[PDB]
């Protein structure tokens, strides 16, 4: 059980997927993609708890 | 009885006197028989008639009684002499025919087709059992597959 | 490897397992049968299926092992569960159908065809010396012609 | 001694000389080329005939 307030949790997504342009040497094609994002932003530690056997 | 099997899970399968147009077949008519010929029926052939099996010794079995698809509504009787009445008795002499099958009999594929020579209702009737009594062997006839409730296609190899 | 036989002198008659449509003729589709039923040879109906000719009693021949124009490109055979299952095994039991025949057979025209029954690769080969090692007498059947190079165009009389 | 009938025996070559577009990494150029063969197919085996140790 958990809270969805801003001031309680939120969700970090600062990059999206961001995917390359394909990179082709000789015969070989080959596409990387990145993306950066943080964790759930647990900002307070009782927003939530757990039942463990359910 | 008033319309029995009133609904079914299944679409009946095929009735007898019922030849499959497939396979070499022949129905040949023979314009002179017993009243009271039973459609779907070993016939039998004498004193120059078609007529249903007895308590003869070794009648010329000519084949299944065809059954007249527009004949009668009822039982699958050939009848002389009346508003139901057919002309000629045409009887499936060759190829795959379907006739009915003794109550008791449990027959399979390639079984030796035996008919019941017998004075009954149950005269005419195909059967596995050669035990069985007052039956003889239609020569040259085997059982295909069980159509119906004690139906079978059954197989005339040669022109019976 | 390569094509077999780049070159052949004449034009190859009808291979084995192959009925003549002029002629009254019937191919009897069995859903259930034997594993590489090899085509063109006899076949026997056992325990409810078709199967191939071995050392047996009496064993009932079906009739031809009927082959397949439009079938799995290979040795002829029955298969199933494969990318070349054979969902029935379609058998020749009436008119006139190749079968092969053995390679030290030399039939001729009405000759009384027989059949071999052995647990080997010649089984259910054609011919018409009697006294050949497992000859069954196949009933109501003749040599008519020779079509291919030990294959033979034989007549069943009736059904089989 | 053989058969240049197509019938008898041909040379495939299924995927014929293809160069790849060419790659540069900062000054240095790179190109494969691969070509997909079957080779001699010979449809007919007496399409030919050996003589050896002439």
């Amino acid at each position: 059980a958990y809270s969805s307030n801003r001031r309680a949790m939120q969700m970090r997504i600062p990059t999206p997927l961001n995917v390359s342009s394909v990179d082709q040497r000789g015969f070989k094609y080959y596409v990387e993609s990145y993306f950066g994002v943080a964790g759930l932003d647990v900002i307070e530690d009782t927003a939530g708890r757990h039942l463990t056997g359910l | 009885m008033a319309f029995n099997n009133a609904v079914l899970q299944e679409v009946s399968d095929l009735p007898a006197g019922e030849v499959i147009k497939a396979s070499p077949h022949n129905v040949s008519a023979f314009e002179v028989f017993q009243n009271g010929l039973i459609e779907g029926r070993f016939v039998k052939f004498d004193a120059g008639s078609i007529d249903i099996l007895d308590a003869s010794a070794t009648p010329t079995i000519a084949g299944i009684a065809k059954r007249k698809v527009t004949g009668e509504i009822g039982p699958g009787v050939y009848s002389t002499s009346g508003i139901e009445i057919d002309q000629v008795a045409e009887v499936i002499n060759f190829g795959f025919a379907t006739v009915t099958v003794q109550d008791a009999a449990a027959p399979s594929k390639y079984d030796p087709v035996y008919a019941i020579n017998l004075d009954s209702a149950e005269a005419g009737k195909a059967t596995e059992n050669s035990g069985a009594t007052g039956a003889l062997a239609v020569a040259d006839c085997v059982f295909w597959e069980q159509k119906a409730a004690n139906v079978w296609l059954v197989r005339m190899n040669k022109f019976l």
